[PDB]
RNA sequence: CAAGGAACUCUGCAAAUUAACCCCGUAAGUUAGCGAGAAGGGGUGCUUAUGUAAAAGUAAGCCGCAGUGAAGAACGAGGGG
RNA sequence: AGCGAAAUUCCUAGUCGGGUAAAUUCCGUCCCGCUUGAAUGGUGUAACCAUCUCUUGACUGUCUCGGCUAUAGACUCGGUG
RNA sequence: ACCUCGAUGUCGACUCAUCUCAUCCUCGAGCUGAAGCAGGUUCGAAGGGUUCGGCUGUUCGCCGAUUAAAGAGAUACGUGAGUUGGGUUCAAACCGUCGUGAGACAGGUUGGUCCCUAUCUAUUGUGCCCGUAGGAAGAUUGAAGAGUGUUGCUUCUAGUACGAGAGGACCGAAGCGAGGACACCUCUUAUGCUCCAGUUGUAGCGCCAGCUGCACCGCUGGGUAGUAACGUGUCUAUUAGAUAAACGCUGAAAGCAUCUAAGUGUGAAACUAUCUCAAAGAUUAAUCUUCCCAUUUCGCAAGAAAGUAAGAGCCGUCAAAGACGAUGACGUUGAUAGGUUACAGGUGUAAGCAUAGUGAUAUGUUGAGCUGAGUAAUACUAAUUGCUCGAGGACU
């Protein structure tokens, strides 16, 4: 599973590179990260011609996860590899165009904006 | 660890109370002569009705 | 602590089991230990079962637990047994041995078996 | 009186699927799968080879891997849940029932069909 | 408050498909009809409640004090002699089937004896964090912690009752709630039951009325559809 | 042995990762010798043919999911005293 | 002369800047240096470090978070003890 | 400095916690220069819980992310016959200082040996003997008990009330949750040392093919059950009594007023209950059902005779159990274990043959082949035609 300092790409027009967690978002020790999950995250690796700078902390939700978790429906689906997406202090995210498909299971919870921009949903 | 103090043979006598031993099967051979043990091949090399080896 | 006796590992259960079976399909009778009488007479069984069909293929097979003995070799046990003691069994649905209690050991008071066949 | 087991396979007997198309590893294949959200019916076609098949009777399940969009997604799918329709578009051959590498492997590496 | 309760057996494991398009997983049990072995009102014996009689048996066993209990009520020849408290309501000798007692969406409580594991360690026991491995693991670093709280003769002196330590856990009836009923075989006497039941394969299994509600029924629908091409 | 990689911890103490062969390539510093196996990249299976005295090699074909298929195989870089 | 919050600075976890999301320890720099100090040498200084430290890449069972398997032990029976 | 200097190994940290309430939140109440929201004061309330990172040997301290909330002390600033030795101050080396000097720092810096097989008590499970008034097989209630009952977000109620504007309820309902706990292995993970596939070399099977041993299970990838979760499912709840703080009615003494004095109440995550667990060694030894014998009867109840027939025990097969004991089942009349049979499941086209090729190889045979533990019919084999104790309702 994914957790703190887990740097990781991002999927959104940004000019970073690289993210790590620094702390999952909620009740405290939860330790456990899961898809749809919000958490803060602080950039490691970003290009001045973004929209983003080194160091600075912001808010992010993983949409994309190499651990992969089992949807009610009983098929659970995978990825190779981890992706999050940062959003904008609300369920809007600062990205327009997304990079990857997504999944349903946040569609649910709201986070239409995401796949408004979004080109497949799981 | 080292004891307190030597025990007493009193004490010594409870440690072995429940170290006391039983006794075990016993069983007439049914075609060979004297007694034997429950399940067991006798002395005459066989099991109850069943000769299976020489006595000696 | 540290270096010692290997101890017990199934390669060698395996090999023991495999000479048992080796010196009884030889002489007939094996007086054990009841603890390895009881699990090589299912490998036994199984080996036996395997052998009731004469067939080359089968004969490779049983060939991957035959090893030298002094009384047999596993060309000369083969065709003896092929030749008397698989058509003996060969009318009966498992069960071709017996193991019987012997008494304590001399050496460790161990309740030994012995073990039997061929009627 | 006798417990077989059978009577574990006899009470999901109800809840086989019907024409239980037959395939194996290294088959490509589009399921149907139907997103019912109370307010529009969708149809989704996700393509993919068979990483593995596990038996245990109402329990078989099998992973089909896409890769879209340069993300690979690895899906367990069982025939037995509804709503879900299996289509067979190619069979090719494997050594194995299971696999690892295509786990893990890129493009121009899949398995050519044999007629 | 009456309580309505069966015996039974745990005898496969198993999943399915229901309605909200969600999979469950289901427990399996054989559960047997019983025969009324006797009744206990609340004005003679002091307390309400109903032994039951399960686990069938031969006539040759059941030794012959208990086989002329039996023949003296003409009680079925069985194994296993239970009661159920707070139960009244029936008659000496009565056939009871759980489709009476039990519905297709009622929540029930299940005690059934666990799945037993002899000595175990207080950490596979209580469940806390092993010792650290690092700068050196420790000659032990998987045991019990500490106790050591009593310094002087004022502090503790002594140990406390009832202390955490390792021991024997499971293999006790433990009582699992809110079970939703799945199904019910009629032909061959079985339940088809949500979550999961402690104990080994055919343990022993008491279904009553969950404590936790008087029972209320749900609208419990099983999902199949059938594609052909 | 699934994931995250130092977060645990005085501190990557440890452990773990790299590795043998040849084919490319190899920074700064500088006392010119070293650095340096620097670093970092390519591959080593089988069959046939060509290869020279032998190999190393080259070409073609073939398989496995992975081919010094097992055992003997340096972790690295930057900075300070 | 040189160097200096240094294996030397109590005040001091001193000031500033850099890395560090977040660093009293790290680096450069400031020199009122209680009491730096020139052969018990002073400043830079290459190769070398089973010397110490800081940071980083891979690596992970050190860590969230433990679980699984085989022996030798433990225990059970014998002998000795 | 009064036990201790003929013995308390000591600080921080990890694991393990516990106690109390001068109470942090969750709970409630009173009041407020508190319109609501955001507040403050005081009290009751200990039921529960109250973080992770950076600096540092360090508590503290500072910063960041926070979190519903990051309480205050003590249990020898708890925890070494549980763990490390991480700081000092054994010795060794070095910097500045002090002294003329060996040396010292009431300075710092570098690397710098952690013993104990448990006798009792206490604890956890575990058993043997006996008792409970003849004995056995069972079912039970329960006097005292033990477990825990924590909390956030979203939506509706409802922008209603409120204020004017900004903003924004009390109470209630539903869903999603977090921490912790209980159980299971249908899925999914992790393994899977008598499962399989491949694969390298060696030494062998008189040689090839094909096999075995060795090389960590030789290696790599899967995989039956098994075990644990990172997986599922559930639990946290509901209700009632007495109540705390607090809110009252009537109502006096004290013609008034008055929640108090009598009577009457309302009222809390607190107490008792409800729920989970254990049980008559509960010696205060309780209740009930059945069965065995009671074949005059000498003796303080059957040995002047039958000395249970009920059962229990020794032994074997054993595993749902299990450190060993025990728990539970079966002993020829038996399915207890194994074998046979077949099934499930796994590996995934055996060996061998023929064809094409110079050959590795590929094709048909071939879903063949085999498969430790799972599944059931099966007396085929092993559980002997074996043995020991054990009856007279005690006395009133």
């Amino acid at each position: 599973m994914v957790s703190f300092m887990t740097r990781l790409n991002v999927a959104d027009n940004t000019g970073a590179k690289q993210v790590g967690i620094i702390k999952v978002l909620g009740s405290t020790r939860k330790r456990y990260a899961f898809l749809g999950d919000v958490v803060v995250v602080s950039v490691k690796d970003a290009i001045p011609s973004g929209m983003v700078k080194k160091g600075q902390v912001l808010r992010a939700v993983i949409v994309r996860t190499k651990k992969g978790q089992q949807r009610k429906d009983g098929t659970h689906l995978k990825f190779d590899d981890n992706a999050c997406v940062l959003i904008k202090e609300d369920k809007s995210p600062r990205g327009t165009r997304i990079f990857g498909p997504v999944a349903r299971e946040l569609r649910e919870r709201g986070y239409n904006k995401i796949l408004s921009l979004a080109v497949e949903v799981v | 660890a080292v004891q307190q103090r030597r025990s007493s043979k009193h004490r010594r006598d409870k440690r072995r109370s429940h170290d006391a031993l039983t006794a075990q099967a016993l069983s007439v051979c049914q075609k060979c002569g004297k007694k034997k043990l429950f399940h067991r091949v006798c002395s005459c090399g066989m099991y109850g009705d069943l000769r299976v080896k020489k006595a000696y | 602590s540290y270096i010692n006796k290997p101890g017990k590992t199934s390669a060698w259960r395996v090999m023991t089991v495999r000479q048992q079976v080796s010196a009884v399909l030889a002489y007939g009778k094996i007086e054990t230990t009841l603890k390895k009488a009881k699990n090589t007479q299912k490998r036994l069984d199984k080996l036996i079962t395997l052998a009731k069909v004469d067939n080359f293929n089968n004969r490779r097979q049983v060939k991957k637990w035959l090893l030298n003995t002094n009384l047999f070799d596993v060309d000369q046990l083969m065709d003896h047994l092929f030749s008397k003691v698989a058509p003996k069994y060969e009318k009966t649905p498992g069960g071709y041995s017996r193991v019987l209690k012997l008494g304590p050991r001399r050496g460790d008071a161990t309740e030994m078996a012995i073990l039997q066949l061929t009627d | 009186k006798i417990n077989k087991q059978a009577l574990i396979d006899l009470v999901e007997q109800k809840q086989l699927k019907a024409y239980v198309p037959e395939f194996s590893a290294g088959d490509e294949v589009n399921v149907a799968i139907k997103l019912k959200e109370k307010e529009k019916v969708r149809i989704q076609n996700f393509t993919g080879t068979v990483l593995r098949r596990r038996g245990k009777g109402i329990s078989e399940t099998f992973i089909v891997r896409k890769t879209t969009d340069g993300i690979p997604i690895e899906k367990n799918f069982q025939i037995h849940n509804p709503n879900i329709s299996i289509e067979l578009k190619r069979r090719g051959k494997v050594r194995r029932a299971y696999i690892s590498y295509m786990r893990e492997r890129s493009g121009k590496a899949a398995k050519i069909k044999e007629r | 408050m009456e309580i309505r309760g069966i015996f039974g057996v745990k005898v496969g494991m198993s999943q399915v498909f229901t309605t909200n398009n969600e999979r469950l997983p289901i427990t399996v049990i054989y559960c047997e009809p019983n025969q009324v072995a006797g009744v206990k009102t609340e004005a003679k014996d002091k307390y309400s409640a109903t032994l039951l009689s399960f686990d069938t048996v031969e006539n040759k066993k059941l030794n012959k004090p208990q086989q002329g209990f039996f023949e003296k009520n003409n009680l079925k020849p069985t194994k296993h002699l239970q009661e159920i408290r707070n139960m009244t309501g029936f008659e000496m000798g009565q056939q009871i089937t759980p489709q009476n007692l039990f519905q297709v969406g009622e929540y029930v409580d299940v005690s059934a004896i666990s799945k037993g594991r002899g000595f175990t360690g207080a950490i596979k026991r209580w469940n806390f964090k092993i010792g650290p491995l690092g700068h050196g693991a420790g000659y032990p670093h998987r045991f019990q912690g500490s106790v050591q709280a009593g310094r002087g003769g004022a502090s503790a002196q002594r140990v406390f009752k009832g202390k955490k330590m390792s021991g024997h856990y499971g293999h006790e009836k433990v009582t699992v709630q809110n079970l939703r009923i799945v199904g019910f075989d009629e032909a061959n006497m079985l339940v088809l039951v949500s979550g999961a039941i402690a104990g080994p394969e055919g343990g022993v299994v008491l279904i009553r009325t969950a404590k936790k509600k008087p029972g209320v029924v749900k609208p419990i629908e099983l999902a199949v559809q059938t594609e052909k091409a």
